[PDB]
């Protein structure tokens, strides 16, 4: 059934005595009902949103439009130049070319894809480049910066980003997408409602949500026009034909509030977002991604950012160790103590990324296919912990004591991937 | 459980 | 003279070496104080990648130079 893609390396699919498909993991020396090319099964007592999610993922992963093309595509980038390099290496390929397998090589394969997407998304989605901006100084979720156009070629960078966000969706790669909730709606062509103004502009939100319930006349006077702050100057725009003249009162409020919202959030970044989806669409057909609601899309693009320690521990394979050895117990102790960031950096070190599937660590992806997080007995005491980002394994030496283990484990993650 | 990994 | 090893985090580690000292002998000066084994160590001086069989004078590494520490811990 290779309309869903061919199996991962070391996988066989046989039939039960009654022709009920099951699979063989030549790697794990095990077998399962779950297709490794599809999200893992859901255990009973699991929220509908999650079961329904695994369901829509298969739907979305079966359509001809989401099918890898024969051959491969090469992306040569340098790590300190990942952004400008990726831009060139990618905006020069057509959409069809961009659908082949990804062979990414940092100057000087499969598991490099995770590390590639995780890292590039850090760059694009950084408010540094003026492409995006933190909505507030509080929430570190981002949204399109309307001032992006100070750079004449800025609509290109968006098309590139859209290609990339779509490419990560297309090739099953997670992104550090911390978007505002309203952006995912726009990616699904769902209308944006006044609720969205909360995550965008928490200030104007509470204001707009006051003129709908409370009094208006003799309290505030305005028209169907707004003020656009761009670069120290301001420009009044009509929210509708002849807006700067049509006043607003307790009898208008439904309109203005419903025109301002659509302006500040959507229209104001019409060009930027128009281009973005133009690129996201070269890969992910609009009429396909719309199988998801705003939440599911956000999860599809970006996976689960918050690592669950107890699920991680429950789904770690051991090699040369028992689940009750001093080093292992100690290892999980370090994790417990560590904040999320300290954990994410460790995962970023071992797997290549800090994102995790909605199915949790049960279905943690490697380069080839399914690969559970693995801790193996290897290396000497004075040796730093090592990793193979394609295998999800960490050769953890059997350190003699705690304080010495937690030391070498730190400089390994602090120096290799010093986030 | 399905056929436990056996022969190779 | 003195050389400064700047790890990928900015941890400048002042050392005490001579131009004659082998690259192999440098990492061993770093191990003894920071723990990291010379095997895993990878040192870079101006784009180059200092090699063992050489000396600390081969790559024209004058005083108060600056090598960057790289740790091969990943595949």
């Amino acid at each position: 059934v290779s309309q869903l893609g061919p199996l991962p390396s070391g996988w066989e699919m046989r039939l039960t005595n009654t022709a009920r498909v099951y699979f063989v993991d030549h790697n794990t020396k095990t077998t399962t009902w779950d297709d490794p090319r599809l999200p893992s099964s859901l255990d009973q007592n699991v929220p509908q949103y999650k079961r329904d999610f695994r369901r829509k993922v298969i739907y979305f992963r079966s359509q001809p439009a989401l099918r890898i093309l024969p051959g491969q595509l090469h992306i040569k980038v340098r790590r300190k130049n990942i952004f400008e390099d990726a831009y060139q290496e990618i905006m020069r390929q057509t959409p069809e070319d961009l659908k082949k397998r990804l062979m990414i090589k940092f100057d000087g394969y499969g598991g490099v894809s995770r590390e590639f997407f995780f890292l590039l998304s850090h760059e694009m989605f950084n408010p540094f480049y003026g492409l995006f901006e933190y909505s507030a100084y509080d929430n570190y979720t981002i949204q399109i910066n309307p001032n992006s156009g100070i750079n004449p070629e800025h609509l290109n960078y968006f098309k590139f980003i859209g290609r990339v966000v779509g490419l990560g969706v297309f090739h099953r790669r997670f992104l550090d997408a911390f978007f505002v909730g309203a952006l995912y709606k726009m990616m699904l062509r769902k209308k944006v409602v006044l609720q969205d103004m909360e995550g965008v502009d928490a200030e104007v939100y509470n204001s707009l949500n006051w003129m709908l319930e409370n009094s208006i006349d003799g309290v505030l006077d305005l028209t169907f026009s707004a003020d656009d702050e761009r670069f120290g100057e301001v420009v009044t725009v009509d929210l509708k034909p002849d807006g700067r003249n049509i006043e607003v009162t307790d009898g208008n409020k439904k309109e203005y509030v419903e025109l301002y919202t659509q302006w500040r959030i959507v229209d104001r970044v019409q060009e930027q977002f128009k281009a973005f989806m133009d690129g996201f669409n070269e890969l992910i057909p609009e009429d396909l991604v719309t199988v998801f609601d705003e939440r599911e899309l956000e999860l599809l693009i970006g996976g689960i950012a918050e690592i669950d320690i107890e699920d991680w521990k429950k789904h770690t394979d051991y090699r040369g160790y028992q689940e009750s050895d001093e080093v292992i117990q100690w290892f999980w102790k370090a994790v417990s103590e560590w904040d999320n960031e300290q954990r994410a950096r460790l995962l970023q070190f071992t797997t290549g990324t800090s994102r995790i599937p909605v199915n949790g660590f049960k279905d943690l992806q490697g380069s080839d296919g399914p690969r559970r997080f693995t801790i193996e007995k290897a290396g000497e005491v004075q040796q730093l912990p090592k990793s193979h980002t394609c295998f999800n394994r960490v050769d953890l030496p059997q350190y003699v004591d705690y304080d010495s283990m937690k030391q070498k484990l730190t400089l390994a993650v602090e120096e290799t991937i010093g986030f | 459980q399905p056929p436990a990994y056996d022969e190779d | 003279m003195q050389i400064f090893v700047k790890t990928l985090t900015g941890k400048t580690i002042t050392l005490e070496v001579e131009p004659s000292d082998t690259i192999e002998n440098v990492k061993a000066k770093i191990q003894d104080k920071e723990g990291i084994p010379p095997d895993q160590q990878r040192l870079i001086f101006a784009g180059k990648q200092l090699e063992d069989g050489r000396t600390l004078s081969d790559y024209n590494i004058q005083k108060e130079s600056t090598l960057h520490l790289v740790l091969r811990l990943r595949c």
